[PDB]
This record gives C-alpha cells, structure tokens and sequence, in this order.
C-alpha cells in the first residue's frame, strides 16, 4: 500500500529527471554542432567564442552528470522499495556498477574549453598520397557526444504508457511478460514499424553525414566530402550498399561511419522491405472479398471460353458441311485454341478454389 | 499391340491404382488413391468419375480400362473432357440438358443459333444432349 | 492512501478485470480474462490463484485485495513469488512440507544442511513448511 | 436512388477527365522529351521552335490545370451528393484544400517559354575539378514535369472494376472492406505482381536514365553519363546496387536520381525475388502429386537397397564359408555400405512421410 | 490403343533428336570457344585455320537445323496424333510459328567462314579515353552462340521420369497437374535445390566470364578485363553485387554480360541464402528432440537455481543471527541475484513449454 | 556392456587428441601469425629467429600429424567396436582414405624452414601497370595453414552434450535423429543464432584482414591494403557488399579473400537479419498482452470518437436553431470529419478482432 | 429512374445475393453468402441487419431494397451507418435508450448537455432514443 | 562392469524413461514419451517394439534390458535394426516368413537364388525365417 505511493512517487522523479537529463544532452549536442560548425570559419579555436561556447557545453555536461547521478540515485531508492531492501549498498551490484560509470563515461566526452591540437595524418582517397593537418582534440571528443541519444531511448522508455500503467502490468502480470527496454521497442516495431524506421534511419542520416562531414574537413581541400550534401549522397549509399563512387572517407572517422553506416543499413533495408511488404499484402478480410470477385469473374469467363469451344465447334461443323477446306481447317484450328483457352480459366478457376479453402 | 516396356509401366501405374493387386480398381481404391493426394471427393462424384470410362458398366476398372482412360489422359490435352466440361458449365440447371433458350442465353456473353440448334438435334426430340455436344464438337 | 490518480488508475484496472461492475472479482471473470490472454487455466489452478491474496477467505477479490496483490507485483520481480516457486521445485512429492530427505538431495546440484533444517523447524513439527521457508528467506 | 444515378454520372465525368488529364499531361511529357533533346543539338534555346514546342508544353500546361480544377469540381459534387451536402463550402478541408493546391502545383511546372539561364557549377566525378557552365533554366523545369505520372495512377484507379461496379462495392461492403487506391495496389500486387513490377521498373529505367542523361549533359563533355546506354547501365547497377564503377553522376541532380533508383531498387529486387519465389514454389496439389511420386520412388529404392544388403550378405557368407580372406573382407565392408545405404533411404522416406502428414 | 503406341514412339524420336540437337549445339559451341581462343594469338582470321574451324562451325549449324527442323517435324505429329488431327497445317499456329522461327533463329547465329571486319569504338573505363580497332564481325556471332543453351532445358525436360512415365501421368491426371517445363523446374528446386543453384551458378560463371573476356580483348590493352581470372572476379563481384573495383567493362557487351549477371546475382543470391537457411532449421522430429533435450536441462537448472535461492537465503539468515553487517549485506546482494537467477530460468523454461505446445 | 565400456574409453580418448590437435593446430597458427608479421620489418626469412620459428611450427606440424594419425586410429578402433568387425581393413574405405589423406594434407601445409623464393607478378588496382617482387614460398604456405580451424569444428563436436549423453542418445534414438556435425550446428543456430553468427564473423574478419594484409604486402608500397586496419574496412565493406571503393586488392589472393568474404557476407548478412528480425517480433505470450491493451485503448477511442461525432453533431443543430451560417457550417465540416475519425477507429478496431480470432 | 446498364449491374449484384432467383434475398442465403466471405454471422444478429433495409417488414430483401441498400451504401462513407454505430457505442446497458447520467458519462472523455438533452427530448418521454439521436445529428 | 559415471548416466536416462521410479518401464510410460516427441505410437506397435528388447518377457524393460538396447543404440547405425527392417521390407505378405518365388521376385530389382534358399534353411522347414536372415548376413 504504502510502497505503491513510493513507487508512483519515484516514477515520476525518474520520469521528470530523463526529461531534464535529455534537454541538457540535447543541448550540449546542438551547441556541439554549432560549434564544430562555427569554429571552421567564422572563428577560430582560441577565439572567446570558442571558450564561451566550449563552457556552455561543459557546463551543461556537470548539469547532465548531476541528472545522471541523481537519477541513478532514485534507481536506488527504487530498487530498495522494490525488493523490501533498506540500505543503499545492497543494490550496488557489479552490473549496476559498471553501467553507473558508462553512462558517466558517455556523458562525460566533450571538447573541454580550452585549445588543444593533435597531429592528424591521413591517407587520401583514390591517391594514396598523405595528407598531415594539424586538427584540434575537440573533434575526438565532439564525434562521442552522439552517444548522448541513448537518453532518447531512456525518455521513450519512461514514457510510454505500457511501462507505466496499472492496467497494462496487471495484464502482463497474467501472462509473466517482462516489461523493458525491448519490449517497448517490440511493441513500437508492430504499431507503427515504418515510423520507426522512417525517424530512425532520417535522423541518423544527418548524425552521420554530419559526423563524416566534421571528420573530413581537416583532410578534405576538393570539398568532395566535407561537404554536406556530398556527406549525405555518401551515408545514403553505403545505407543502400550501393558503393562509394568517388565519395570514399580519407580519414579512418569516416571509414568507420561508413561502417556503422553499412551495417545498420544492412539490418534497415531488411526490416523495411520486410514493412512495405506486409503492406501490399491482401488483409484477411480484404483477401477474402478478392478471392470472392475473381470467382465471380472465373465463372463469367469459364462461360464466354466454353461459349467459345461451342461456337467454333458449330463453325468447323457448318463448313465441314459446306465442303470448305480452308475455311474449316481456319476453324478446326480456332477450335483446339478455345479448348486449351478452357482448359486455362478451368485450371486456373481451381487455383482458386484450392485457395479459398486453404484458409 | 504396346510393345513390352510400355505394358510393364502401365501395369505399374495399374499396381499404384489397385493396392489388394485383385487386378480391377475399385471405388474404395480410387478413394484412397484420391485422399492420398490431398483430394476429398465425394462417392457420388467419385462413382460418376469411375463410371466415366467404364465401357461394360460393371462398376470396376480393368487393365483394357485403364489402358484406354491412359490413351486419353497421357496427351497433354483431351479434348473430350474438355468438352464435356463445357457441356457441363452449359448445364446451369443440372439436367444434362440444354434448352434453346439456354443456348440464347449463353450467347449473349438469333438466326444462326437457330439454324445451329435445327442442325444439332440429330434425333430430333427438341433439345440438345451430350452425344449431340460432341457431335457438333467433330 | 493512494493519491486520486492512482485510485482511479487501479480502479480502471480493477473495473477491466470485473465485467459485471460488483466490485469482486468472481474466479469466472478471472478464467474468461486469462482465457482472453491465449492461456488456458483449470478451475483447480485459477481457484488456488485467487485465494493466494485472499486474506478474509470470501473467495473473491474485492478492491482492496486487488491493491495489494498489485502493490506486490507492479515491481518488476516479485521475491515472494519466486520464493513460493523455489518451495514448489523443492517438493517433489508435492505434499507441500520439504522432508530433510530431499533436502540432501537437492543439495547435491552433511552438517551445513543439518543445522539450516535444525534453525528452520520454528514450530518443533520435525519438517519443513512454507512458511518456514520464508522466514529463513527473510 | 436519385443519389444513385448522379453519382455514377459523376463516376463517368470524373473518369473522362481522368483521361483527358493524362492525355495532355503526357503529351507535355513527350513534347518536353522531345524539346529537350531537340533543343541541345537540333536548335538552341532562342530558336523559333523552342518558342513554338515550349508554348505547347505551357498550352498544355493550361488546359491540364483546367481539367485538373474541373476534375477536383466533380470531386466537390460528389462528395456533395455522397455525404448529402448541398453547399460546395462543406468540402473544402484543410486536407482538400492542400492537395489540390500540391497537384496544380505540382502539375504547372513545366518550361515556361523564353530562354532564361542559371549558372550551374558541379563537382566533377574522379577528378573533384569544379566545371561551370550556363545552363538553362528549363532543365530545373523540365525533371518536374516528370511528376505528373502520378496521373496514371488516378486513370488506373478510376478505370478498374472493382472501384466502379456495384457487385464489388456491395459484396466489399459485407466485409467492410475500404475501397481505395492503396486496396488497387495490393489487389494488382496478387493477381499479377511480376507484371506491376515489371512495367514499373522497365518505364522508370528509361524515365531515370534519362533524367540522369539530361541533368548531366551540361556538365559532361566527355559522353561518360550523358550517353543514353551509359545513363541506362548506370540506373541499372545503381538498381542493383552494384555500383557506379566510372559512371558516377557529376551533379546532385543524377547523384539525387540515382538515390531514388537506389530506395526504390532495394524495394523492387526484394519484391521481386520475393515473387520469383513464391512461383518456382509447389502448388498445394502439384506438392500432393510430387510427394505421391517420391513416395513410390522412395518404396522402390528401399527394396532395392534391402536387396543390396541381402546380395552382399550372402556374398559375405559364402565366401566367408569358402575359407576367403580378400573376397570375404571386401564384401563385408561392401555388407556395411549397403546398411548404411539402406538406413539413408530409410531416414529420407520417412522424412516424406513426416512431410505429407505435416499438411 | 493405337494412340498409345504412336505417342511413346514419338517421345523417343523427339528425346533422341533433342540430344542430337544438343551434341551439335554443345559441339558448335566448343569449337567455337577453341576458335575464338585460339586466333587471337595461335592464328589469325583469314589462317586455313580459321576457315577449318568456322567451316566446322557452319557444318554443325546445318545439322542442328536440321534436327531442330525434324525435332518440330515430330512436334507437329505428336500435335495432330494427341489431338486427333490428320493434316499437318492444324497445327500451325502462330504462336508455334514463332517458336520455330526463333529457335531456327538462335541456331542460325555463328561466325559464318570467311573474314569480315567492323570498326568498334569503346569508350575506356575510369579513363573516358575512346579506343578504337578493327574487331572481327564475328564476335557479334560468337557471343549469341550461346543462347543453344536452351537445348539443355529441352533435354532435361525430355529425359525428366516425371514426363515420360505412365505412373506419374496418371497420378498427376488425377490431380489435374499440367506437366510442362516448369513443373519439372519447380520440382528440380525441391529435390536438390542447391545442386540446381550452383550447378547453374558455377556454369555461367564461365560462361559469363569468357563472354566478357573474348569482348574486353579488342579494348584492352592491359590485360585487365581480358584476363580470364579477372573476368572470372569482375563477374563474380558483380554477381554478389559487391561492386566493380577496377574491373569495368570497356564495352558494352561486357556492360551488358555485367548487368545480366548482376540481375540473375540478385534472385540467385536470395534463392541461395534462402536454401542454405532451410537445411539450417531443424525439421520437426529433431525440433522435437531439441526440445524435449531443453525440457530436462532447464528442469535440471531450475533445481540448481532453486537450491542457489535457498542456499544464499539461509546464508543470509545465518550471518544474520551471527550479527554479521558486511557478510550478511554481501549474501542478501546475492540472495537477490538468485532470485533473479531464478525468475530467468523459469521465464526461458515456459518460453520453451509454450513452444512446444505452438506445434 | 562390454561394447559400452570401449565406446565411452575411445569417446574420451577421441576427444582427448582432438583438444591437442586444436593446441598444436592453433599454436602453429599462431606461431605463423608472429612469424610472418615479425620477419617482414622485425628480421629477414634468413635469420636464425626465422629458423628457430619455422622450425617450431614444422614441429607442431610433426605432432599435429600424429594425433590426427592416431585420432584417425581411435576412430578405426571406434567403427570396429561399432560394427562388431575385429579387422581394422573392414573400416578402410574409400570415403575414409580420402579424409584421412585430406585432413593429412591439410594439415602439412606450412612454412618449411629454410629460405626459399618465387617471383610474384601483380597487376596493380586501379592504375593496371605491373609490379613484381621477390616474395617468399613461406607465403604460400602461411595462408593455407588457416585450414586448421577446421578442427574448431571437431573440438566442439565432441564436447557438445547433445553427441555424448546417454539421455540424448536414447531420446534421439526414438524419433530416429542422426547425431552429427550437422545436427549440433542446427542446433546452435537455434539456442544462441545471435552468438554463433556473431564469434564467426568477428573472427574471420580478423583472419581474412590478415589474410589480405599479409598477401598485399609485397605488391602494396603505399601503405593501402598493407595496412591492418586498411583490410579490416575492406574486408568489412565487401561483406556488406558496399564496394571496394579505392582499397581493391593487387593480388589474386587478396581478390580471392574478397570473394569468399563476399560470399559468405551474402549468407551471414541474410541469417543476422532473419535473426533480428525474429528478436523484434513479440512472442506468443507478448502478443496476446500487446492486442489485450490495444483492444482496451481502441475501446476507449471509440468512445471519445463516438463522442466527438455527437459533440459536433449538436453543434451543428444548435447552430442551425440559431440561424448562424459561418459557424453551422464549419461545425458541419467538423461532424464529417468526427464521422470520418470514427469509421477510421471502428475499421482499425475491427482489424485487431481479427487478428486476435487468428491465432 | 436509373439507366439500363445500372439496372443490369444492380440486378447482376442482386442474383449475385439471390441465388435461388425467386427475386427475394432469404436470410440463409445472406447468411451463406457471408460465410462465403470468412465471416461466421448468427443467426440473430443477421436477422437483425437484414431488417435494417426491410422497409414492408416482410422479412426479405426485394430488389428495390436491395436498391436503397446500394444508394445508401456505394459512398465511400455511410453517415447513417456510423451515427448508429455511435449510437451502439453510447449505449452500455444496451436497452437502445441513452439516459442523462450516460450522457454526463460520456461527456467525461453540464447545462451544455441539459440543453442537449432538453432539445433532443422532442417527444418528452424523459430519454433519448435513435430517431432523438439522428434528428439531432442531421 | 560399466564405471560409476556411467552408470549414473544411464540412470538417469532410465529415470527420465521411467517417471514413477517402480524400476520398470511400463508401455504407458513409454507412449507418453514418444507422445511427448510428436510422434503417436499406436498400442500394437508400442508393445512390438517394447518386447524386442524383452529378455525375460515380462512386459516391462528392466535396467539391464534398457542397458542392452542402449548398448545396441549408442552406435552411430545400428546393424541389427537394419537387418530386421530389411526383412520386414522382404515379407509384403508379413507373415513373417519369406518363401523361394518372393526371394526371387525381389532378386529382380536362378542358381544363385536357390543355392542361398538352401544354405539359408538350416532348420529344413522350406523357408526362410528371421533367425536365417540374421546367421545369413552375420
Ligand atoms: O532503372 C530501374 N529501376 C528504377 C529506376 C528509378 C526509379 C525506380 N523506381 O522503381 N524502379 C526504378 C531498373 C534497372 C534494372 C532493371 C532490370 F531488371 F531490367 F535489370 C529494371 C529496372
Ligand atoms: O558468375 C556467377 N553467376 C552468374 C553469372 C552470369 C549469369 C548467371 N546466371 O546465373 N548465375 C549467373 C557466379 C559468381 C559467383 C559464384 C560463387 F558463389 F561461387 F561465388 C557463383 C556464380
Ligand atoms: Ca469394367
Ligand atoms: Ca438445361
Ligand atoms: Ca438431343
Ligand atoms: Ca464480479
Ligand atoms: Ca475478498
Ligand atoms: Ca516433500
Ligand atoms: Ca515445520
Ligand atoms: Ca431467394
Ligand atoms: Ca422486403
Ligand atoms: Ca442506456
Ligand atoms: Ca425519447
Ligand atoms: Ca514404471
Ligand atoms: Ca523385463
Ligand atoms: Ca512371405
Ligand atoms: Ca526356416
Ligand atoms: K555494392
């Protein structure tokens, strides 16, 4: 009784702590991607735009680290309600441990304030000839901020009403259904599959254009990669599996873009084939109207065919009478054609039949 | 007569039809054979089939039978069933029958049907049967 | 208490598992409901479910009733179930009391298991019971 | 049953202006083909009979718009007489209002006449060497014009019998069934799949090749891309999703096309080897009547594999009683060969016998 | 009865003009390899040789005429024997007429003896270079040479037992099966699928690749595309549509040879893949097997998960009473992972009872 | 009895020299791996430390021969035990001398010690000019060595459970199950598909980037397929079949190795996405609480639609009694489209009642 | 009147649901025709839709009413259909009379609905009924 | 003797064999079991093949009975059930016993013949059964 208020109480907190947690990892995502943008031309890695934008980000990573904590926290006090516990220590398990400090991990990669430069060397594309650039630190530590998106995944979690309603987990609780992470993605993969896979591969499209983009603008003078549209034309067909005609990464970030890229586009491309597939399918009342119209139209024309092996039987025996030859022969032959004609929409008429009682 | 490979594999074939090896085929055998192949025919259109070919009316099939239902069957086409489904399907009320007003009606999907239907009553008792189907078919 | 949300949240759950609109869960409206999951339960089952919760007997599930087992299974593992079925694997003979012979037994997967059986026997009955086996759980 | 009559006259008005929208929205198709390709070598831009073949693109262009408004006029009266209105303002939806917004829009870009020219400047492929040239501004017209094939779509809708007759619309009403234009796609998608993805795939290779053909013909001075058969092979493996090879489109306009050939071709090749399969596939009688055959076959080599094991068993025990050593040794292995033989023929008719009784 | 006599007569006079029509289109074939090998370097086209050789080609081209002509001339009297006809023109039908003349047609096309030359020009790959020369008018005839492999397709279908048995017609009669070329395909891919598939795969790999390199020789002065081993890659990479690397044809007979394989590679591909994951499935009486094999290792841990429940549960009791903290913290940690141990185990037990209750 | 005592004493001592037939098989291969890697920049092929290597792996050769000689002689002593034969010759057949003398053969192949050289002519990737080299025969034979891991297959084989127990072999025994090496990798793709489709690509993918790499690297003086992580993206790409982009091999064995990753890149990338694709779909038991939920949503969707169609339906008729024209009709607008979203909720609600009533 | 080539398809539809062509549609054929189509209609509830169109009350369907059946039904949406499905969806207690507490109930998902009520009440009996509810809709 | 090993796992096959643990594998333990694997072993052929491995001939399969079935099962292909199976494909009469004119209608798939007919009947009864088709293929 009581416990039920805690845990409601503790949902909430978590809830409203995965919707804080996701708009400071957002935000330290998007002014990342300024950022990187910006710093390119309009300014320079020791300029106080840098600094300033570069202390936005890394203050909104202590505010993330803060809502990671604490959110972790209620995760403990959760835990302990849950399973009747008292003390903290005893949910510290090994596996909470770890994922504790990945999430902290993750969270915690962004391009510090302050400028620091590494010697990033390069082997060219379709020339093989190297290519040294002096490229800042902050773009190894821009390119992890996108494993921020993994708060999405928390925040549909705690949102969506199958993990948080009293009548769905009394009903799973009938039938020992584990509520999870993948539950919720296997029930979104049966309501709305193709939105799924629509918001997924188009928004990953642009992480990855963009991320391929910002990793080969160092070694990139042509503006053959770098560019975005050029980015966009390359994730697309290596999504596709297509190749990479002209557009290959020179730069090992975008090789490995172009790796994520074609195995996510290997899985994608099925499971969507396998969508718009279950779409063109005939429903089971939409098949049975179908089939119910082609037997209509099979029965008219299995009478105009044996109309027809009647007619030209009449017209090979009218003219066997009149002594014709030409004429009779033209219609003999016309006459094994109507009779093979019926034999097709009789044949083909049974299909029919077989497959209406098949099901 | 058929040469000795050829009577070997028909009374092959005869042996898949007749299982007690009695040497005729009989309804119940037909029944089985047909169930073994995914078919759930009925005994009066099971008995209407095996009656189909049957020359001296005994009810069973013997080897001359099967021998001529083979010559028929073994083209990749009859004619002579598929005359006599288009017989059939012209039946709409089933008494092996057929009306001049069917055929007017079958030919709607007046002087030349008639002059058909005066040359096709080859025995004249005002309607058409199946002899007089085939017959107007050669 | 419960806030007004949730009140309402359970009674919708509790209304969804009661057609009729009483306010008890009659073991039929149970059935027909797990009936409507895919399961298939017996009457001796379903009744030995139902009366799992039932704290005054009635053999019914008044609003109350249906809190609790809900505030016993919201959480995503319920330990006292898991020790109820651990009970149930213990007892092969499914007399419902766990023999110090088994006991050895399923150790096997002297003196360890002696002094855990001599510190469970609360009541001095010489066996095992479930309520023996929660109390050495908790 | 006065609603009856006026909607089967609608039914015919709707229809015929159907025809007439597709009769000149693909005659300024094949006159834009036509000026296009007439226009590069034939003429220029400032020619008379660019002027004259563009004025009957926009000619056609008119008189396209006002079948289209006087086609969506017949879908007011209609709807008027469908839901009982008697006021045209009753239908004018927000989801109305954008459509015939989107097909007037879509439906009135075509070549304006009078040469206007843009500078067009591409990234050329292999070499990443910019080229610019003055390109007219009726290629960025002409590609559009191309979307008016979804004009085919309304004729084939319109046109079929299951969307017109009264036996289908009253059985599909027994059922429930929506009558659409998605329920026409999946109905021809059953009746003949291979043929719907067959003239759909072998109009828009040649629709694709040659948009690629015309969009990189300015930017193509070495005939690589803007050649027809090279444009066809292109579109073809980029279908596949081979590869570009050395074809490579020098301007987003055929790396754009190429992106649709390559979506819409990891959805045809599925559907496709998804249709080519399920008709190399057994019927359900041809399946009883192959399983019957193998059944016998199978009888047949079991006893001549039992015979085998009986020949070289007596073989094993004559020579064994002729005091042999060589000879009874040999037909002894050949003995353990034969019941291994007949113990495969053995497994493999059983798993036929589980085979007919599974179905 | 007479009937039956003729017909089994006929089969043997058309089974035995297939293979003869077979010997002389395999044969022609052979030599034509051989001749098209060898003058490129061992002679040159107007060598005795040449003559020699193409006038053996031409003198198997009559007599495969001839048999092709025969084998039609058995065609029209099984024709007129199966449908009672007594005059040849009957059967003479249009769609027959046709496939007379295209077979007559397919068979006709070889290098005719005697030297003629055609000027080619290629535009080079990843290069765009045109390259002309004076390639031989008889490689246009060498390459549709062998489209006679269709004979093998009549062969099979002639000597198929489905076909020619009196059991397996009359079986099929009763089913009313249509025993054509594709039942016997159909039943092919049932039987030994995989040995269909690469006995077909592994065929026209050759085929493929020495069409590609006897076209890619005029044009390649590199050796690149002219080598068989690098046809043999470049087919086999665009078979499984991989990509074309460096491998590109310089001409479009190997463009075209690129692009029916990758077209035959995108349903083979599949059929394969879809073969080899049905021997990987277990049939129904080893599923059965499986799972009643899982049925007692689960019961067996669900015991061993049990007893680890109640085992660290008296662990923490015993610690308790002991007025132990950090041993009685560290065994309730664990009491808590056995009971989750424990509801894993019982979870993936009834997936399986559930399973085995599906079938 | 008897026989089971001997049967179970060669099990163990089979599967006793197949886990020292893995130790030395993989402890050569290891030892090559070092060895090749080491000898191309860390020594010379004549160098003492390449002896001293060389001859530890024809060490390892010597007694990887002579368990596999006595692995072999348990298994005659196994068939003799099996089949009451008491003669080792019976067993020798032909199927068995083939194996014995492949397995031999397979595994003698290895880098013999001493020095010895071959000249390698490569056609280099995407320029076509010849580059030679004086590469060592040890390559040869390095790459073949790989052919050991082969007994993977037999070390696991013998240690399954499924292959020793006495409960499977008797449960086996009565649906008449053959237990062998097929079987128990059928039925690793039913328990961990995932794991064992997973821990053979992240392992040959390895095996084949060295494959490459230690093949390209005398014909790679740019540092381009030489490079470990080089071959690794090519060997990955071509088992998506992307492409080959600029990293196309220079050798034939190279090209090999891309062709049999894009073979069985054509297979795995089939069986993964088959495998996450049935890790998506909800199970028996999920389903029935995912449909049990949408029908209590769609009940009360159709109660908020149903009131909104009576909602607006009064607003429309006390608009009316208040004479209004603008407001009359556009709640008229409104009561249409209430309707229209109630049909939507009743067809979609009625979509689920099928398909609860289907299965 | 509507066209000849209408009348045929109409009549072509009708001996479609009329197989016996006494020019009547029987409730067995309807019932027939419907598990033609997959569905498994009662025999109540195809009493039931087949006097929604029974104009005279005979019990059958005549072509005219089949006729009205089509006029109402060849529109991509049937208003009068969803307002009595919405009028089914109202009524809980399924007596076919919607009282002001159900109203207030369903408002949920109150001088708006007492002016409602009032103004739909026209035949002052103290409820509403489905001719209140389709006089209010329309 | 077997080793402790395995004999604990050949008890524990027997056990999953035997559910009441009585010591003996009762025919209805055994239907169970095959039921239990999908397959629908009828009685007559359940009790056939329940006492081929009958020693004593007590109906029940005992641990040594089960252990010498499993001693002939553990191989890979068992000879004996070959054998046996080729022989009842040998009797279609199925009486259990093969005459002269059957060995030499399945030879055809004359001296030799007879001479295996007389070598084969050790017993002299004039035909050949079981116990002579095993000592002929041991
Ligand atoms: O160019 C092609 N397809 C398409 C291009 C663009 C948009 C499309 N939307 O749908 N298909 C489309 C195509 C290529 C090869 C073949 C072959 F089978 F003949 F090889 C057929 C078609
Ligand atoms: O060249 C190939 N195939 C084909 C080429 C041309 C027309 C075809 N029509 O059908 N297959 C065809 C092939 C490639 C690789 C393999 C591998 F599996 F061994 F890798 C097998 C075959
Ligand atoms: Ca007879
Ligand atoms: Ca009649
Ligand atoms: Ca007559
Ligand atoms: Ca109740
Ligand atoms: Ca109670
Ligand atoms: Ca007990
Ligand atoms: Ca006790
Ligand atoms: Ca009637
Ligand atoms: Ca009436
Ligand atoms: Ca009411
Ligand atoms: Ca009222
Ligand atoms: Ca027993
Ligand atoms: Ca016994
Ligand atoms: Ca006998
Ligand atoms: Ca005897
Ligand atoms: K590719």
């Amino acid at each position: 009784l009581g416990a039920l208020r805690r845990r409601r109480a503790l949902f909430e907190k978590r809830k409203r702590l995965s919707d804080y947690a996701l708009i400071f990892g957002m935000f330290g995502i998007v002014v990342m991607v300024i950022e990187t943008e910006l710093s390119w031309g309009a300014y320079d890695k020791a300029s106080l735009y840098s600094l300033a934008l570069k202390c936005l980000i890394s203050l909104s990573t202590i505010i993330l680290l803060g809502l990671i904590i604490v959110y972790h926290a209620r995760e403990i006090q959760l835990f302990m309600v849950d399973n009747g516990a008292d003390d903290w220590r005893i949910a510290m398990t090994y596996e909470r441990i770890f994922f504790i400090c990945l999430e902290i991990l993750v969270c915690a990669i962004h391009p510090i304030p302050g400028n620091y430069t590494f010697t990033w060397t390069a082997r060219l594309a379709f020339s093989y000839a190297p290519s040294t650039t002096t490229a800042d630190v902050d773009i190894i530590l821009s390119i992890p901020m996108f494993l921020r998106l993994y708060l999405i995944a928390r925040v549909m979690l705690l949102h969506s009403k199958l993990f948080t309603d009293a009548s769905s987990r009394s009903i799973g609780a009938l039938n020992k259904i584990n509520f999870n992470t993948r539950f919720v993605m296997k029930t979104l993969m049966t309501i709305c599959p193709g939105t799924v896979l629509l918001v997924f591969s188009i928004s990953l499209w642009i992480i990855a254009a963009w991320t391929v983009r910002a990793c080969e603008r160092y070694h990139d003078q042509q503006d053959v990669t770098s560019n975005f549209l050029g980015a966009m034309w390359l994730i697309s067909i290596t999504f596709l599996s297509i190749g990479y005609g002209d557009m290959v990464p020179n730069t090992y970030c975008g090789k490995g873009v172009c790796l994520l890229t074609g195995i996510m586009g290997a899985g994608c491309t099925a499971l969507v084939v396998a969508v718009v597939a279950r779409k063109l399918e005939l429903t089971k009342a939409e098949k049975h109207v179908h089939n119910f119209m082609m037997d209509i139209q099979y029965t008219k024309e299995m009478k105009e065919s044996a109309a027809r092996v009647l007619q030209e039987a009449w017209m090979f025996y009218k003219h066997t009478r009149r002594k014709e030859s030409h004429a009779a022969r033209r219609h003999q032959r016309k006459l094994l054609a109507a009779i093979n004609a019926f034999r097709q929409v009789r044949l083909k008429h049974r299909k029919l039949r077989e497959q209406v009682n098949s099901m | 007569q058929l040469t000795e490979e050829q009577i070997a594999e028909f009374k092959e074939a005869f042996s898949l039809f007749d299982k007690d090896g009695d040497g005729t085929i009989t309804t119940k055998e037909l029944g089985t054979v047909m169930r073994s192949l995914g078919q759930n025919p009925t005994e009066a259109e099971l008995q209407d089939m095996i009656n189909e070919v049957d020359a001296d009316g005994n009810g069973t099939i013997d080897f001359p039978e099967f021998l001529t239902m083979m010559a028929r069957k073994m083209k990749d086409t009859d004619s002579e069933e598929e005359i006599r489904e288009a017989f059939r399907v012209f039946d709409k009320d089933g008494n092996g029958y057929i009306s001049a007003a069917e055929l007017r009606h079958v030919m709607t999907n007046d002087e030349e049907v008639d002059e058909m239907i005066r040359e096709a009553d080859i025995d004249g008792d005002g309607q058409v049967n199946y002899e007089e189907f085939v017959q107007m078919m050669t």
